[PDB]
């Protein structure tokens, strides 16, 4: 459904200017609702907990064609240089900054040490802090050849400690949707920075349950008081 | 009953009975009270807060039974003759007889079908055009009176791709005033609604009785001739 089609089926789902008491949204409003259905939608989505579809983010063909569109590859060579981390050979790697959700990552090590084995591609592991220390140490679940442990931490970073050198980084994770505007918002005005028309990205089988989600919660926003 | 028995029970229920006897009204007098008490009994029995059963056009035998002889079937004629600006792009100016009283049905008969008009009101109309459609339902037309000159000129609003043959009307035809004599005279011609020959009666003998006592009422109330009368009795004009 296009920006028009979303506004004329969002009036008509919420009977504007029916002869019954009803609802009428302006199209910012409308954007609003559309774009919050959007992203609790999907958040709902990958992590499984919505109860109609009770799948997680890839575990049927239904939600592979849902939230493909969002699903972003994303490779990196410059380490951040001057940061404190929890071990020695601790390497720092900048986040895109529109990340989501982290769904693969992979590690490609540069090192003269694993020979023969050069450009080896290291499976990158996200380690809890409880684990680490236990975790350096250990021969099965620590940092190898094939394994790179990845920790969080401030300012959209991610810490990879690994043995050997770290040359590339690989990454696919799930990418900010493009908001859902269906007018070229007035000055100051916008959603999720963005002013001016912005078509859902996703394909047109989830459009619909955008529409029904965004006229619940529109409904929800006009009588939580009444 | 015709125009000589409107007259002469005119005269016995006006002032042949009473004690004190009135002077007598001349014919056009009579006339005029005649003519008056027609539309105001037509206007009483159209509407039904306007009479006492509150009882309208077709509420009863009687009240369709009233109109039964006012009743007629037009055709709206198609305003190309003259350019004009109409309020809606995708509407037809249609004009309606001359002789029109109140519209009762309207239709139009299109390449789809016959559509029957519905008469969409103003704030109807800002409601209908706010929503996204703009179209009247499947078997309707819609309708707005727009600008009229001399005789009612009407915007017919149908659904897209869709091209008007013909518009038929059925109204209730102006009734022709009661004239008891030839009005012609020689100090000057007077005339009731601009005919001064004598005119007939021409809705049923059903309320023949009912528009003589209205005229009569309306005749005593002019005799009276106080404010109280004439504002009471100028209630039931409507």
């Amino acid at each position: 459904m296009t920006n028009k089609e979303f506004s004329d089926g969002f009036s008509t789902l919420l009977n504007s200017f029916g002869i019954t008491p009803n609802i009428t949204l302006d199209e910012y409003e409308k954007s609003t609702f559309l774009t919050n259905a959007q992203e609790q939608l999907i958040i709902d989505i990958y992590s499984g907990r919505n109860i109609i579809y009770g799948k997680s983010f890839e575990q049927t063909e239904e939600i592979r064609r849902y939230l493909s569109n969002l699903v972003e590859t994303y490779e990196t060579s410059t380490k951040v240089t001057g940061k404190l981390g929890l071990s020695k050979d601790s390497v720092f790697f900048e986040i895109p900054q529109d990340t989501w959700f982290i769904t693969y990552e992979v590690a490609f090590l540069k090192d003269s040490r694993l020979g023969c084995l050069d450009g080896i591609e290291a499976s990158v592991v996200p380690l809890p802090q409880d684990d680490l220390y236990r975790a350096k140490d250990n021969p099965f679940r620590g940092p190898s050849k094939d394994r790179v442990l990845r920790l969080d931490i401030k300012s959209d970073l991610a810490e990879l400690i690994s043995k050997y050198n770290v040359d590339k980084y690989l990454m696919r994770y799930i990418s900010q949707p493009t908001p859902i505007i269906l007018v070229d918002l007035p000055d100051g005005l916008s959603i999720n920075g963005v002013s001016t028309e912005s078509e859902c990205e996703l394909n047109p089988v989830v459009h619909r349950a955008i529409l029904e989600r965004a006229v619940q919660l529109a409904i929800i926003s006009k009588t939580q008081l009444t | 009953m015709n125009v000589n028995e409107f007259s002469n029970e005119f005269d016995v229920l006006y002032n042949n009975i009473m004690s004190n006897a009135a002077p007598g009204l001349n014919e056009y007098e009579k006339s005029v009270l005649l003519t008056k008490a027609q539309e105001e009994i037509v206007k009483n029995y159209f509407e039904p807060a306007g009479n006492k059963y509150g009882k309208g056009l077709d509420d009863s035998p009687k009240r369709q039974i009233d109109f039964s002889e006012l009743i007629k079937v037009g055709e709206g004629v198609l305003n190309t003759s003259a350019p004009t600006i109409t309020f809606d792009k995708r509407a037809k100016v249609y004009d309606l007889p001359a002789d029109l009283f109140l519209v009762i049905n309207e239709a139009v008969d299109t390449n789809a079908g016959t559509k029957q008009i519905v008469p969409i009101s103003y704030s109807d109309y800002t409601r209908l055009m706010s929503r996204p459609y703009k179209e009247p339902v499947k078997y309707q037309a819609w309708r707005i009176i727009t600008t009229s000159i001399n005789n009612i000129s009407v915007e017919l609003i149908v659904n897209s791709n869709e091209t008007i043959t013909d518009y038929k009307v059925r109204y209730i035809r102006r009734p022709a005033p009661i004239i008891t004599t030839n009005l012609s005279s020689e100090y000057g011609d007077v005339t009731i609604n601009g005919v001064s020959t004598v005119s007939e009666c021409e809705l049923n003998p059903i309320i023949h009785s009912e528009i003589l006592q209205r005229a009569v009422e309306l005749a005593k109330a002019a005799y009276q001739g106080d404010l109280q009368a004439s504002v009471e009795l100028g209630q039931r004009s409507e």
